[PDB]
């Protein structure tokens, strides 16, 4: 037999044509507490790539993160999609 | 229902978790606080596990990998992880299922095995003991 921890998980932010940046750069303090500089770094990346990582999380918590990110883009009324993926 | 003893283990697992100002309340601290519930801790001696080895395991686990609030942070409070949830609700499915009602620390332990991502199943598999292991454990003791 053979066993491996399971991993760990990138959290990203994609970009979209409707959510503000002011809303991005919300989600990135109020989730991932990145301060005001490093949360505007990350919102301009995720405009020019496309995409962004926001962090490196265990499955589990990665899984929430995503979760309440998703949920708190849909009570603002924002498409804002939160996703994961394994590191 | 949740039995007492259950009751009063996840109560203060979520208590140690908000003092130590953790973001999340997950699978591996519900997997330590069980260590020492009585009905999952029973389980867990009849399978021969080394219940201070997995203590530290999941101290360590849980202090390195859960993020921490800020100090700063005082409009959002400890929350259990969706995996948390899944699994006290597949531990009163499985007894519910049987037609029973009392839903103890060790049928919460048999919910773990379900969550396949977990750190808490890695570990109880890393000492060998399987879903059925508890399961025959709670059918016909020791
Ligand atoms: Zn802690």
């Amino acid at each position: 037999d053979a066993l491996k921890p399971p991993s760990m998980y990138k959290v990203i932010l994609v970009n979209d044509d409707y959510t503000p940046m002011e809303f991005v750069i919300d989600v990135l303090q109020k989730f991932f507490s990145y301060d005001v500089e490093r949360a505007t770094q990350l919102m301009l990346a995720v405009h020019y790539q496309g995409k962004a990582i926001c962090g490196v999380f265990t499955a589990e918590v990665a899984e929430t993160k995503v979760a309440m990110v998703n949920k708190y883009a849909r009570e603002n009324e924002h498409p804002l999609l939160c996703t994961l993926e394994k590191a | 229902m949740l039995n007492q003893e259950l009751e009063l283990s996840l109560n203060m697992a979520f208590a140690r978790a908000r003092e130590h100002r953790h973001e999340f309340m997950t699978v591996e601290h519900l997997l330590l606080a069980l260590l020492s519930n009585p009905s999952a801790r029973e389980a867990l001696e009849a399978c021969s596990v080394d219940l201070v080895a997995l203590r530290q395991e999941l101290e360590a686990f849980i202090e390195q990998t859960t993020p921490v609030l800020p100090a700063s942070e005082e409009e959002r409070d400890t929350q259990p992880t969706l995996s948390f949830q899944r699994v006290l609700q597949r531990a009163v499915f499985h007894v519910q299922s049987s037609g029973r009602n009392e839903v103890t620390g060790a049928n919460v332990l048999v919910a773990i095995f379900s969550e396949q991502e977990s750190q808490a199943a890695y570990l109880l598999r890393k000492h060998e003991v399987s879903r059925l292991d508890v399961v025959n454990f709670i059918s016909h003791g020791t």
